[PDB]
């Protein structure tokens, strides 16, 4: 920032600023702090709406830091406004803070963290890393029990590098920009999986197939690596949890981009008259925003009436003791789609 | 001026709207300094922002104690943000000391000779200046008067926990942080002007620095035009809740919904900040005992405050009549032609309105002879309301065959 | 995502490195192609599928019809090279608006040349503008911005 | 000797008595027309006769809904004076034919996406008791017709 | 026992009290009609099945106000004989409705630019009672509908 | 910038209605006057009287 | 303007120059003492002498018929039906036509039985005119929001 005295042209430089275009979509990383950082404060959660607001805030950029290297992979991909929260005060400002989807561990331990923050009645998605260092077939069941079983998290295992970065940069860095990216052009319901990571960014440990045999079953570890036809992409679309309701992430995932859009979508029957007139304009502000979902190719079936199902009524759904207590119970099911994980090829020699 | 024709002038103040509204007249009790009169009236009416400009200051009652810690009273903008959510025409009672016992314990006195007031505010940060008055006040929230719902304050989340802890109370959490600015005013410091001359040149550079902030004030002045603009809008009987307030910045808490949930079943409501939306005002509860589920809102009580409010008005053409048969039947008339409008307008939850009211009155029915020699009569009106639904829960299945 | 209308443009030209703010007011603009000329070589045993071989760039010609004003610097110049003073160029920026009046899109044409400029017929009979049909060559074109 | 629960769910429901739901916001309306369901027709006849009938494209839906003026409430207005160039802020109506007071739902018409066109201003003439009256016509997509 | 003060803010207004203001002075007509605010509708479908809808370009507005002769006054004659070839004095017109005497305005149109066109001479015949009327269709735009 | 200027002035033809009289032929000897390209045309003053 | 300022307070009205509309008479004061607001105005006076010059043309029905009481009802119909007229062209400013007049006539009302027995007739006419806005300011502020 030069000082600006006449009108007219200013030449003055500034040597490598790394620049990135700023990027508007619907993903709200939060990202972890560790307590060393000097630029954060805690009970505190600043907001960094593109590259150029968070240099304004460090100043200048070094590749030394693992948070720096952090976020200018995110920006590289995807983009999209991210709150910087320090981890000793993100058990209270996560619940605090609105427009949250999925919460990033940076570099740092989150585990304690999720247990009791991630909750069916929440909207969060956290996503965090696996081992920095080599696993192996044989270490396949120490690694995958030091994560936690619940079904709102993903594991990326391979720990990146990059020409401009020294530290190794950490996976959920870009993974959160991966997901900003692919629900911005393919929508929620599509695997964040093989997709294209920008930014030169590499894997540093070099994956097999038969590696990767052990770490998909059970408490899943997904994993990212580099392919001969179009460079290094994610492998992976396996939450934590292995029973079929909640199995792949993108079932988690519009299931919670769902949630944080009807209840932002029937908001007005707040404090509204608890009568019948009240539920049909429910059921009927939930109804068109599931057939606009419906439209788009989010849901499974051929008809409307195997994609969803909204009801409510008295006796349908909420008890005459429900309606004096102030309470609108209801009942909303939908049918998402299944990713095809695996394509066999049989190749026989004599042809008929 | 004296000549006809245009006369361009710059710089102009700020004009607001009238928003005429003689169902929810709020009182402001609060640091103010009239201009133009100085003397006798005690409490004035003002009905929009310019009568308020041509009586008041505009000018914050800077407070100085002596190293120095200083107050600022936000009274005159904690106003502009009424007449910016909603309107009316308040009356405002200027009251400086809030010490002197003789003039504080006159504040009920003078506010049931006026007979239009149904909010009761106070737009104060300070705690030992707003304590005192809702002692005061409190002299209106018992039975033998109607009306008076005194909407007030928290400074943190722990209830006011006074004797005003009856059903006509409503508290508001967060407190707001506007984004107006001041154009500024121990012992008139003009004599301290001549005494220290240290201390003035170092009072003086703490008024600028302080015209610089935003200023921070209370919610129990902006919600008092909620109560006003939902009024207008959806009637008495509907929540002031789940609506924007307007014209503030940021919050100064960040209150979620965990910390909500005593505070809530306590009786304190809450404006919460959703970004999509706005500053919505969230929770329509009372101070009241939780276990008392009849007034456990504030349309069911607000709605019985302001019926019984109108049926003084219309059955003041009833009283020094003579007392027999076809009086009765008269003042029963009134209430059920009043009572029938309320239940076309959807203020009573039913279907057909004999089971939305009923009013008895009689001769054995409700009274006796002892009791009409002494010439007085009694009448037993009831109505039921509707309850709002404050929680909803969505129950998200998978199985959809 | 959702497309866009096609009656909120200005056009704005460049005379040496001069900008023209005077001449946004256009009625139509010819919309700008540009196309790969091919031709096809078909050869030997290959007789069922065809096999096209690349050629330059042919760029489409923009028209640009306005209704006739008060003289202006754009009407200078092209009063100036069509009556045989001096051949000289001029950059046309044409850009789509938004609501907002933001661009979306611009299109900038590198060195156009005036060709030709054509008023509409005067005749007594019938009640329309007077309009300034003027065509112009450019030999480049540089597409720029989001939502092409 | 037909009791009043045998009427609620024999006899047919009268037009008089139904409320709109523009939106969030409840305005009483006066007359709500021209909401349908429409559908073209496709022909393909074949030499020895087959005169084959499949309905192809669906049709537009415009709905004409009608209000008599208020003295502070200005709430069509701000709606068709909302638009600016490309986009309006779409609301969605529900029109429900009620019981006598509005507690009650008999049958409900959901209409999906709706931008207002035509707002059309009273007709003034000093000869006539009418009540001054305006009708927007709100163009729209997918008009569903739900039970209670 | 409704009071006179909440007819005046509940109960609707009616035509039959209106006063038009044309350019800066006070012609009292028998008639205004044709007033309203239009737009065309821009459609856009492909493939997979998306009914986008648009509004797109403002419709035009003429309005038709019509006012019996009188023995001196000819006003509306000399704004449509004001017209040479290509202008016309354009004048803006504000219709309100009133009160019963013109001390207070309930609801007020504003019309922009306001030109006429039409203006159509009486109807003689020596059959009919009628008074010798005369009407003027001015085309005009941007029609804004103010409250109080 | 949506300009509107009033154009081409429009035809005007009244119609003028009248009984027949037994001897008056007055309306029938100017539409049988005219030949192959003119009439004798005349000007028509109308007014409102006492 | 500034040499105007005296002049009008004075009661001086002017003819003004703006090129853009012409010669336009500027001021409609009248010669009159600058404290008497009430008749502060040309109209305010020039109505007033123009209702009383009408009423006088208006009761010359009523002089040398009988004084009794039929004869005032005649009268103060008379005078109630021309004020009605100026009230239907906003001649008076009010929203009721009992606000803009007022005509009280009677035996005890404003009279005497010595009044009434020398022969002569009192009434009180009394109406309420409108006006004019000499003075306008425009306040052009620039913080919109």
């Amino acid at each position: 920032t030069t000082v600006t005295s006449y009108p007219g042209v200013y030449i003055e430089e500034l040597n490598s600023l790394a620049l990135s275009v700023s990027n508007s979509a619907t993903a709200v990383p939060v990202f972890a702090v560790d307590e060393q950082n000097q630029y954060i404060s805690e009970d505190n959660a600043i907001r960094i709406n593109s590259w150029m607001d968070y240099l304004n805030l460090i100043g200048n950029f070094n590749n030394e830091d693992k948070l720096d290297v952090s976020v200018r992979a995110y920006f590289a991909n995807g983009g999209g406004y991210c709150y910087l929260v320090k981890t000793t005060s993100l058990e209270k400002i996560i619940p605090t803070l609105d427009d949250v989807t999925l919460l990033v561990a940076a570099g740092e331990d989150i585990k304690t963290t999720v247990d009791v923050l991630c909750q069916p009645g929440k909207g969060l998605f956290a996503v965090f890393d696996g081992p920095e260092t080599e696993l192996t077939i044989n270490g396949a069941e120490e690694a995958k029990q030091a994560y936690t079983a619940t079904p709102f998290a993903a594991v990326y295992y391979p720990w990146l590098k990059a020409d401009w970065a020294n530290i190794d940069i950490p996976p959920s860095a870009v993974m959160a920009g991966v997901y900003a990216s692919v629900d911005l052009s393919r929508g929620v319901w599509k695997a964040p999986a093989n997709v294209a990571l920008k930014g030169g960014l590499e894997p540093k440990f070099l994956v097999t197939d038969e590696l990767q045999g052990e770490y998909n079953t059970g408490r899943a570890i997904n994993m990212i690596r580099n392919f001969s036809n179009t460079g290094t992409t994610v492998w992976g679309a396996r939450t934590l949890e292995d029973k079929d309701n909640w199995r792949y992430v993108p079932v988690r995932r519009l299931f919670n981009s769902v949630e944080r859009d009807i209840k932002r979508a029937m908001s007005f029957a707040m404090f509204e008259p608890n009568n019948q007139p009240t539920w049909e304009r429910v059921r009927a502000a939930i109804s068109n925003y599931l057939y606009s979902l419906w439209q788009q190719g989010g849901l499974a079936g051929s008809k409307e009436e195997d994609a969803y199902f909204v009801q409510i009524g008295k006796g349908i759904t909420m008890t005459q003791e429900q309606i004096d207590a102030g309470q609108m119970i209801v009942k909303v099911g939908l049918a998402a789609v299944r990713p095809a994980e695996f394509i066999i090829l049989q190749f026989t020699q004599d042809v008929e | 001026l004296k000549a006809p024709g245009v006369y361009i002038e710059e710089d102009a103040s700020l004009a607001l709207s009238v928003s005429n509204s003689a169902t929810a007249v709020p009182v402001f009790i609060g640091k103010f300094t009239p201009t133009v009169v100085d003397s006798i009236q005690v409490c004035t009416r003002i009905s929009n922002w310019l009568e308020f400009t041509s009586s008041f200051s505009l000018a914050p009652t800077v407070e100085i104690v002596v190293i120095e810690t200083i107050n600022l009273s936000p009274a005159v903008e904690a106003l502009r943000l009424y007449f910016q959510n909603g309107g009316g025409a308040c009356y405002i009672y200027p009251l400086n000391d809030a010490e002197d016992e003789l003039v504080l314990a006159a504040i009920p006195e003078v506010i049931e000779q006026k007979g239009d007031i149904t909010l009761l505010v106070c737009p104060e940060l300070d705690l030992d200046y707003k304590t005192k008055i809702y002692g005061a006040v409190s002299s209106l929230l018992n039975d033998n008067k109607v009306g008076y719902f005194l909407i007030a304050d928290s400074n943190d989340g722990e209830s006011v926990s006074g004797v005003w802890n009856s059903a006509k109370a409503a508290a508001y959490y967060p407190q707001l942080e506007t984004n107006l600015k001041f154009s500024t005013l121990p012992k008139n410091l003009d004599e301290l002007r001549t005494i220290n001359e240290a201390l003035a040149q170092d009072i003086d550079a703490r008024l600028l620095e302080e015209k610089q902030r935003a200023v921070i004030i209370p919610p129990s002045a902006a919600i008092a035009g909620i109560y006003c603009q939902t009024d207008n809008r959806r009637g008495v009987w509907k929540a002031p809740a789940n609506v924007a307030l307007t014209g503030i910045g940021s919050l100064l808490d960040k209150v979620d919904d965990e910390r909500q949930g005593e505070m809530n079943d306590k009786g304190i409501n809450v404006i919460r900040s959703f970004t999509d939306r706005g500053f919505m005002v969230w929770g329509a509860r009372t101070c009241v005992d939780a276990a008392n589920i009849s007034w456990r809102y504030i349309p069911v009580r607000r709605l019985f405050n302001s019926v019984e409010r109108d049926i003084r008005q219309a059955l003041r053409a009833v009283l020094f009549e003579t007392n027999s048969q076809p009086t009765w039947v008269r003042a029963k008339a009134a209430v059920d032609q009043y009572l029938y409008t309320l239940w076309q307008k959807n203020a009573l939850m039913g279907a057909r309105p004999e089971e939305a009211y009923f009013v008895q009155i009689g001769q054995d029915i409700t009274m006796s002879e002892a009791d009409i020699k002494q010439g007085k009569m009694i009448m037993t009106v009831g109505l039921a309301a509707v309850r709002p639904a404050e929680f909803i829960i969505l129950q998200f299945t998978q199985d959809v065959v | 995502y959702t497309p866009v209308v096609s009656h909120r443009f200005m056009a704005s030209f460049i005379f040496n490195r001069i900008p023209d703010p005077l001449d946004i007011r256009f009625q139509r603009i010819s919309g700008l192609s540009r196309e790969l000329q091919v031709t096809q070589y078909s050869e030997g045993g290959e007789n069922a599928r065809n096999n096209y071989l690349a050629e330059k760039i042919q760029h489409g010609t923009l028209t640009l019809e306005r209704g006739v004003m008060t003289v202006s610097p754009l009407t200078w110049m092209f009063d100036r090279v069509l009556s045989g003073e001096k051949i000289a160029y001029a950059d046309v920026v044409v850009m789509l608006l938004n609501e907002n009046s933001l661009p979306l899109s611009s299109w900038t044409l590198s060195n156009a040349l005036p060709v030709r400029w054509q008023t509409s017929d005067f005749d007594a009979n019938s009640n329309a503008i007077l309009v300034n049909t003027l065509e112009l060559r450019y030999q480049d074109m540089r597409w720029l911005g989001v939502k092409i | 000797s037909t009791s009043t629960s045998q009427i609620a769910v024999e006899y047919p429901i009268p037009v008089y008595r139904f409320i709109v739901s523009v939106g969030d916001e409840k305005i009483p309306f006066n007359s709500v027309s021209g909401l349908d369901i429409s559908y073209d027709t496709i022909e393909y006849r074949d030499g020895v006769g087959n005169w084959f009938k499949m309905p192809g494209q669906s049709q537009s839906t415009n709905i004409t809904l009608r209000k008599g003026v208020f003295p502070g409430k200005t709430e069509l207005f701000d709606w068709i004076n909302s638009i600016q160039l490309n986009q309006v802020e779409k609301k969605d109506i529900t029109i429900s034919l009620t019981n006598d007071a509005g507690t009650e739902l008999l049958m409900t018409w959901n209409v999906s996406n709706a931008f207002p066109t035509s707002l059309t201003s009273p007709s003034f003439d000093a000869t006539s008791n009418d009540i001054a009256v305006q009708e927007i016509t709100l163009m729209a997509d997918r008009v569903i017709m739900q039970a209670v």
